[PDB]
């Protein structure tokens, strides 16, 4: 058990940790960043994302 | 309960060229990949 007391020092205080794990270069992605979506063009040298 | 359905020693079979899966989800055409 953990004795998390308000009088304890920083070393013995509660600390909440969230570890986010994601894998790139994989199957079709589902969770994506908040970016827009420009229309699609063809037969024209263009940058793509 | 349902123990001892029957009594027989297991047999063995040649798997041949079986059990090969796709290593990754990347399309590859007309290539040899190690
Ligand atoms: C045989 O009977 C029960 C019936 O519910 C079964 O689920 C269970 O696997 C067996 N019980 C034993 C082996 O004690």
């Amino acid at each position: 058990s953990y004795g998390f007391q308000p009088t304890n020092g920083v070393g013995y205080q509660p600390y909440r940790v969230v570890v986010l794990s994601f894998e790139l270069l994989h199957a079709p992605a589902t969770v994506c960043g908040p970016k827009k979506s420009t229309n699609l063009v063809k037969n024209k040298c263009v940058n793509f994302n | 309960n349902l123990t001892t359905r029957t009594q027989l020693p297991p047999a063995y079979t040649n798997s041949f060229t079986r059990g090969v899966y796709y290593p990754d989800k990347v399309f590859r055409s007309s290539v040899l990949h190690s």
